[PDB]
């Protein structure tokens, strides 16, 4: 007649408490939901105790403490706030995930996707997809320090920090440019990595820099390694006259951390950006290395007048529908103001989101005239296909 | 030489923006002394030449009274008569 088992805490429940316990009799002790068997400092999956003839149970009853879900999982480019008590990750504890605005935004489906609670199973879970944490997607356009639209005659072309947080600098075969897409992809021109006239053996080196406006600070910030190159098959190096398909994507080995000086740019959707008269900003680190970044505002013109000028200047010409010209002959500055293989940034006043409409492609005539770019809107599908790989 | 070209190009771009109905010509005639100072220091003029540049700016905005798309074309002309680019590097 060993004594009746007595629960130490309140959550310990003895399964089928017999009125009396004799020799070779046993009792099993479980715990309520959200609580776990302990017994000392360790943890037990099950507890049973029996009588050793001398009225003594062979083992003492456990304690049944609360379950601890542990430290919440780290949200990439985000964090969490203790909705309940801080430091208490035990049962019935709620946290609120949040993303690093404005550079990142949480994926949607509102006080329902960022809230995660500690369940009785011992893990942080949410009502929709409990095991996995949310994901903070990068915000494409919306630069945090946009260029002033109140343009004046006295206007220095030197760009300030945060104006074009997507500009990149490449020193592959020469000084070239591009734009940042996401936190891992770089959109650039194809002829920047494949020489037109040189060709033949490639003095491979690459090197990609981004994050600042001064060249020396760009170099100091660090060299970003590339892991995959995707060139459009329409581009051909031997055809020095042609520049069709002058577009390429580079994949960084490690994703960058978006900040106020480093933000990507959205891709076009409707064609209203290529309408005549649209003012697009083209940035570049100047030629004849020149230090800081310099921008220039150019208007997109009628392709027919550009073709007339082309064939009137006894040029072979390689214009197509996937291209659009910009600038005006009355502009006394050189047609190479689209320095490097950068982008033709146009701001959409309907959504106030900057979008890359063209890529600096070919400009045969480093003196005066029009500039030529490649319509990004036509190659959007190929860009997305290469990105989803 | 490059200063005159940059100013002429900015004037032509403002003329195009006026022809598109996005920048009203009368709104352009307003600018505070703080804005003039910040522009002069961002372009890189001497701290002493800022007074001459401000005088030139005020006088040139004054002399041009035609409220049309050619205003930006005429103001530029005035900036060349007062030789403002000599206060720039």
């Amino acid at each position: 007649k060993c004594p009746q088992p007595k629960t130490l805490d309140e959550f310990t429940i003895i399964q089928n408490l017999q009125p009396q316990y004799q020799f070779r009799d046993y009792f099993i002790a479980t715990c309520k939901q959200g609580y776990q068997l302990i017994e000392g400092n360790q943890v037990l999956h099950s507890f049973t105790a029996v009588c050793q003839d001398d009225g003594t149970w062979h083992r003492a009853m456990p304690r049944c403490k609360i379950k601890d879900c542990g430290q919440p999982r780290n949200l990439p480019n985000g964090d969490f706030r203790y909705t309940t008590t801080m430091g208490v990750n035990t049962y019935k504890a709620r946290i609120q995930y949040y993303c690093h605005e404005p550079y990142y935004k949480m994926q949607t489906r509102e006080s329902e996707q960022g809230v995660y609670t500690c369940t009785a199973q011992g893990i942080w879970k949410n009502e929709q997809k409990g095991e996995k944490i949310p994901r903070c997607l990068p915000v494409c356009g919306k630069p945090v320090n946009p260029v002033e639209q109140r343009q004046r005659i006295i206007g220095g072309q030197k760009a300030k920090m945060g104006n074009f947080p997507w500009q990149v600098f490449t020193n592959i075969h020469g000084r070239g440019g591009g734009a940042l897409l996401g936190d891992r992809w770089i959109l650039t021109a194809a002829h920047t990595l494949y020489p037109k006239e040189h060709e033949a053996q490639s003095n491979a080196s690459l090197d990609v820099f981004l994050g600042h406006t001064n060249v020396e600070e760009l170099m100091k910030l660090g060299n970003h390694p590339i892991r995959r190159v995707s060139v459009h098959p329409d581009y051909r190096q031997d055809e020095s006259y042609n520049f069709e398909g002058d577009i390429a994507l580079l994949e960084l080995e490690n994703s960058v951390t978006l900040g106020p000086n480093l933000l990507p740019i959205c891709l076009p959707d409707n064609d209203t950006f290529y309408d005549l008269g649209l003012m697009g900003y083209v940035s570049g680190f100047g030629v004849m290395e020149a230090h800081d970044l310099r921008f220039v505002r150019l208007p997109v013109a009628n392709p027919q007048a550009c073709e007339n000028w082309l064939r009137g200047k006894n040029r072979m010409d390689v214009f197509s529908q996937n291209m659009f010209c910009a600038g005006h002959p009355s502009l006394k500055q050189d047609a190479c103001q689209g320095d490097a293989g950068g982008v033709f940034a146009v701001r959409d006043p309907n959504t106030d989101r900057w979008v890359a409409t063209g890529i600096v492609s070919w400009g045969i005539g480093c003196s005066r005239g029009y500039g030529f770019y490649t319509k990004v809107l036509n190659y959007v599908d190929w860009i997305k296909k290469e990105m989803e790989e | 030489e490059d200063c005159e070209n940059i100013f002429h190009d900015n004037a032509y771009l403002l003329k195009l923006d006026c022809e598109a109905g996005r920048v009203d010509p009368v709104e352009y005639d307003d600018i505070s002394d703080e804005e003039i100072y910040e522009i002069t220091v961002d372009v890189g003029v001497s701290s002493e030449d800022q007074e001459k540049v401000a005088k030139i700016i005020r006088e040139c905005i004054a002399q041009v009274s035609t409220q049309d798309c050619t205003k930006f074309s005429e103001i530029y002309d005035c900036y060349m008569k007062k030789k403002i680019c000599n206060y720039y590097p």
